[PDB]
RNA sequence: CCUGGUCCACCCGUGACGCUGAGGCGCGAAAGCGUGGGGAGCAAACCGGAUUAGAUACCCGGGUAGUCCACGCCCUAAACGAUGCGCGCUAGGUCUCUGGGUCUCCUGGGGGCCGAAGCUAACGCGUUAAGCGCGCCGCCUGGGGAGUACGGCCGCAAGG
RNA sequence: UAGCGCCGGCCAACUCCGUGCCAGCAGCCGCGGUAAUACGGAGGGCGCGAGCGUUACCCGGAUUCACUGGGCGUAAAGGGCGUGUAGGCGGCCUGGGGCGUCCCAUGUGAAAGACCACGGCUCAACCGUGGGGGAGCGUGGGAUACGCUCAGGCUAGACG
């Protein structure tokens, strides 16, 4: 599962616009750029996956974290092929610290799906209509992936703790365990499963993500080949 | 269920055109006189809700005090901004020695003979925090010998 | 001198029944029994949360108001404790006890502690022979505590040491009725007496 | 520079406050038996001479607690507190029967006597007193 | 022309010769004073015109000390970074001035900004600490009375 | 024989009438301008008791002179800046001494008082008997890490 031509895929980036706590996973400077210890990668990939493995079997959740345009549309097909909750969109505040009232606005949603599925009154004013129609459609942008979530994660799972780092904050509050894909802008001692890697290009984003949704799908009941990705 | 005392619920104000309109603060600690203490800040619109909003919170921050027979393992010092709290081991038949703030925070923490002083700036809320972070950074042989 | 007027007010504002008669404590016509509330205009009113001081103040009359005993006999007696070893609470409580006004109620010689005041001060009381009229002897283990034979045949303490024939006294107290003497075996454990009172506050009371 | 031993201590103490792996202080016979009982009384792992651009050193290898769940990762201290007594301005020794107890016996005071380096414990066994020269716990 | 401090590179010389500093001594913006020059512009005082209830001001026209030079006094300040000096330790980003290198950049020394840890009553400070420490000095102890009075020393006086 | 202080908050104890910024209360904040638990009386209540209050003074609360145990950017508080006298303070290694420092043995540290036990006055106050010390200084012996002194080295501080 683990791998190795992960060389061919990411390595590191960012110059001095680093974070010196990232430093005891630098390998050197060189492109103008901090460049990552890839052996320092596998080292972290063992004991994080391990956590991702052990917490497969379990059967218990995980939040997925990744909104920067780099990494939209590449959580949103992981998170739902592994069966498990994401954020594509915003990152609302208090999504884990006040979850009861946050979802409280999935109960809107779900409530809105039976509405607009026949009939329940179509007697309502044409303007009504336009209103809760457009509420579903403004609801549904961003709630898709947390409406999964109908309980506190027993981990979640970051791409730029740095970007992210409201969920992060939450996440300690609520004492979960915090995992990530980071690369040298972030804040190492911040995050409890460490995957040193370059956070921004598609590429080591697909290859972290997916193997480690296949982790999980491995030890959680079957395995599968392989996933979509742009080229 | 623990044993629970207000030891502050003051008043406060805030001003806008009409004059001053109202809002109400409540220092509350709560504990199980069995090692077990919290402290909760709790501010509203009327004194019962403040009352018990500052509950929840001291349920939501607890702390654990390594009580040996009744009295505080070391001596501890601790500072919180300009306020100082001085606790002190003291033997049986001691009693608690404290004003009415720190009194009650070790009182239902189960801390039945205890030397105390308080130092600087007086004021409640501030005192209280010393006094909590104090506990908290209680130690004992064991604690020591597993660190070193 | 003493306290020495009207005593059912005592248990009124103390909340609690303190056994300051003997006799009517007993009977439906005692005044707690009747009126659980404070002595005076205020008492019926709906009571306001007392503060840390109004507490302890009223603890500490609490178990005052049980010895009969002025403030300065209870301070001095109490400033003692403070200062010999071990456990301050229990030894105030001991020495409080070691009273000959009291250890000739805690025997049944009286029915209330105000009579054994009026049966000690009225010579009618003996420690191991020798006639004692003191109210503040401190009794020590040992002492054999009587009635003296010259007022042996008085009403008063035939008929009290009558309802005396097989009742309970205190482990540390023994009990020959009829021959009317007894006995200190020692200075009790906080166990021993159940005295309607919270002790650890009265030391706090005195820390302010 | 002034003061050796306080400048010393207080390399350490920025040291674990940032939670270095080591931290070097400037290399003297006192300062081995002072590290010595440090060592052994296990507020650091250990330490070492070393050598730095031809200038001796002492390489001392600090010592924490666990990684800890919550807001604040940052691990418990093992030194807690580290500070000075006796200084050059003000002197201070004390005879046998005023040694000090270092926070009810969970900490140390190390000691200079004239039978070597000491702790509060050690200085009361061998019935000796020295200069207060610090406490630690 | 005469002269001071200060940085850098070489790691050549001395071998703890260091740090601080009660008194002392010197320096010390402006205004001010003494004797003598100088006096274009500016301008306390002062005159006049406006404004105004008044206008012993603000605005306008004039104008003397002074502002400049030499020598000698005065010694004060929001004399400020409202932050005594020295040394050691505790992340970094960036802008700039000035040496040196193996001239991407590395290393020293100064000048700014943002920030780690930590400090702080907060504001903010943060390798130019207001952080963690040592040494020595000066200073504070409720507001006013009062930087006054008396005494004392200094000054031509003002006054310190 | 029972008296005296208090009942707005601190601080334990509340009602009616009388007064109307008057009369008066007051340790501090504050009370009194027609519904005063704050003034005067009464009832009731709280606290002590042959006592209770008041004035004065001493320590405490005052870590508010800070040795324990404080501070100086804006709260009171860095000297306007240098230079330097006394003084305080001082790097790494080795030896002599043993001044400071630590230990041991001894002398002194009277009696009363303090404290612990016991005992005598019926208790207690009071008083008796015994017990336990201490610093601090004199003497003898010992210790040598740190500070001291003397001596011999070093180059990391300092100067050239
Ligand atoms: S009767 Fe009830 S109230 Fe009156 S004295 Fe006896 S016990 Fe106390
Ligand atoms: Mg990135
Ligand atoms: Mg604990
Ligand atoms: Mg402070
Ligand atoms: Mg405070
Ligand atoms: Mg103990
Ligand atoms: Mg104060
Ligand atoms: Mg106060
Ligand atoms: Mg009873
Ligand atoms: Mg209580
Ligand atoms: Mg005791
Ligand atoms: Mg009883
Ligand atoms: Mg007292
Ligand atoms: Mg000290
Ligand atoms: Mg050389
Ligand atoms: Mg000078
Ligand atoms: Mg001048
Ligand atoms: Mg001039
Ligand atoms: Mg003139
Ligand atoms: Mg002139
Ligand atoms: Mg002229
Ligand atoms: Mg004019
Ligand atoms: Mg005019
Ligand atoms: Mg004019
Ligand atoms: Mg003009
Ligand atoms: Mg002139
Ligand atoms: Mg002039
Ligand atoms: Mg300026
Ligand atoms: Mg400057
Ligand atoms: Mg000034
Ligand atoms: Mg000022
Ligand atoms: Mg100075
Ligand atoms: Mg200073
Ligand atoms: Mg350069
Ligand atoms: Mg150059
Ligand atoms: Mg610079
Ligand atoms: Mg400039
Ligand atoms: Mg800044
Ligand atoms: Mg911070
Ligand atoms: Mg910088
Ligand atoms: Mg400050
Ligand atoms: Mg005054
Ligand atoms: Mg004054
Ligand atoms: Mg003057
Ligand atoms: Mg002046
Ligand atoms: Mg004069
Ligand atoms: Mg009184
Ligand atoms: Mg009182
Ligand atoms: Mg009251
Ligand atoms: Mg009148
Ligand atoms: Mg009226
Ligand atoms: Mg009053
Ligand atoms: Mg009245
Ligand atoms: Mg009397
Ligand atoms: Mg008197
Ligand atoms: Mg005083
Ligand atoms: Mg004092
Ligand atoms: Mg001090
Ligand atoms: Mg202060
Ligand atoms: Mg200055
Ligand atoms: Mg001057
Ligand atoms: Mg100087
Ligand atoms: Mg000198
Ligand atoms: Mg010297
Ligand atoms: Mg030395
Ligand atoms: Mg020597
Ligand atoms: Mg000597
Ligand atoms: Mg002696
Ligand atoms: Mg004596
Ligand atoms: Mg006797
Ligand atoms: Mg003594
Ligand atoms: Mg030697
Ligand atoms: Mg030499
Ligand atoms: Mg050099």
């Amino acid at each position: 599962v683990k791998e190795l031509l992960e060389a061919g895929v990411h390595f590191g980036h960012e110059r001095k616009r680093w974070n010196p706590k990232f430093a005891r996973y630098i390998y050197a400077e060189r492109n103008g750029i901090h460049i990552i210890d890839l052996q320092k990668t596998m080292e972290e990939l063992e004991r994080t996956f391990r956590f991702i493995e052990d917490l497969a079997m379990r059967g218990g959740t995980i939040l997925f974290v990744g909104t920067k345009k780099q990494a939209q549309d590449i959580v949103r097909m992981e998170a739902e092929r592994a069966g498990m909750p994401y954020v594509n969109q915003r990152w609302l505040g208090g999504m884990l610290t006040n979850f009861k009232t946050i979802s409280q606005r999935v109960h809107r949603l779900e409530e809105l799906e039976a509405l607009f599925a026949s009939p329940e009154i179509e007697e309502r004013p044409k303007k009504e209509q336009v209103r809760l129609k457009h509420e579903l459609e403004r609801l549904q942008k961003y709630l898709s992936g947390f409406r999964l979530l109908k309980r506190l994660p027993d981990a979640i799972f970051v791409v730029d703790p740095t970007k992210e780092a409201i969920a992060v904050r939450e996440a300690r509050k609520l004492f979960i365990p915090v995992i990530a894909l980071a690369d040298t802008d972030s804040d190492p001692d911040l995050v409890d499963y460490i995957i040193p890697g370059n956070d921004d290009a598609i590429r080591s984003i697909q290859l972290i993500l997916s193997r480690a949704v296949d982790l999980i799908i491995q030890a959680r009941g079957g395995v599968v080949e392989p996933s979509p990705s742009y080229a | 269920d623990f044993e629970e005392k207000m030891i502050l619920i003051r008043r406060t104000a805030r001003m806008q055109a009409g004059g001053r309109r109202f809002r109400f603060g409540a220092l509350v600690v709560v504990g199980d006189r069995q090692g077990r203490v919290g402290l909760g800040f709790g501010k509203a619109p009327e004194v019962p809700l403040a009352v018990q909003k500052a509950g929840y919170y001291a349920r939501r921050n607890m702390v654990e005090v390594p009580l040996q027979n009744g009295t505080i393992p070391h001596e501890i010092e601790v500072e919180f901004g300009a306020s100082k709290i001085v606790l002190k081991p003291a033997a049986p038949g001691t009693g608690v020695i404290a004003g009415a703030v720190p009194r009650a925070i070790l009182e239902l923490a189960g801390v039945t003979d205890i030397l105390t002083k308080e130092l600087g700036s007086r004021n409640p809320i501030n005192i209280a925090y010393a006094t909590m972070e104090a506990l908290r950074q209680l130690r004992t042989k064991a604690d020591v010998e597993r660190l070193r | 001198g003493r306290y020495i007027g009207p005593v059912c007010r005592l248990c009124r504002r103390e909340g609690v029944k303190l056994y300051l008669k003997g006799e009517r404590c007993y009977s439906p016509k005692c005044a707690m029994e009747r009126r659980p509330y404070p002595p005076g205009q205020h008492g019926q009113k709906r009571a306001r949360r007392p503060s840390d001081y109004a507490v302890r103040l009223r603890e500490k009359q609490k178990l005052r108001r049980i010895y009969g005993i002025s403030e300065r006999q209870f301070r001095n007696l109490f400033e003692e404790a403070s200062k010999k070893k071990g456990v301050t609470g229990s030894v105030f409580l001991g020495l409080l006890e070691s009273r000959l006004d009291n250890v000739v109620y805690r025997l049944g010689f009286a029915v209330s502690r105000r009579q054994a005041r009026q049966l000690v001060r009225h010579g009618h009381i003996t420690v191991n022979g020798r006639r004692v009229d003191l109210p503040s002897y401190r009794v020590r283990p040992g002492d054999e505590i009587a009635v003296a034979e010259k007022s042996r045949n008085l009403e008063l303490i035939r008929q009290n040491l009558e309802a005396m024939k097989g009742r309970k006294v205190g482990p540390w107290l023994s009990l020959d009725v009829e021959g009317m003497k007894g006995k200190f075996l020692r200075l009790p454990d906080r166990e021993d007496l159940a005295l309607p009172v919270n002790e650890q506050l009265v030391i706090e009371f005195y820390s302010r | 520079l002034t003061d050796p031993i306080a400048d010393m201590l207080t390399r350490i103490r920025n040291a674990t406050r940032v939670y270095k792996e080591s931290t070097d202080v400037p290399a003297s016979r006192f300062k081995e038996e002072i590290l010595r009982i440090l060592a052994r009384e296990g507020f650091i792992k250990g330490y070492e001479r070393v050598d730095v651009d031809g200038k001796p050193y002492l390489r001392v290898y600090l010592k924490y607690g666990p990684r800890r769940q919550g807001p604040d990762p940052r691990p418990e201290q093992v030194i807690h507190h580290i500070r000075r007594i006796s200084k050059p301005g003000r002197r201070v020794y004390v005879g046998v029967k005023e040694i000090p107890r270092v926070r009810r016996g969970l900490g140390i005071a190390i000691l200079s006597t004239s039978k070597g380096v000491l702790t509060d414990r050690e200085a009361r066994k061998l019935g000796v007193g020295g200069e207060l020269i610090c406490e630690v716990w």
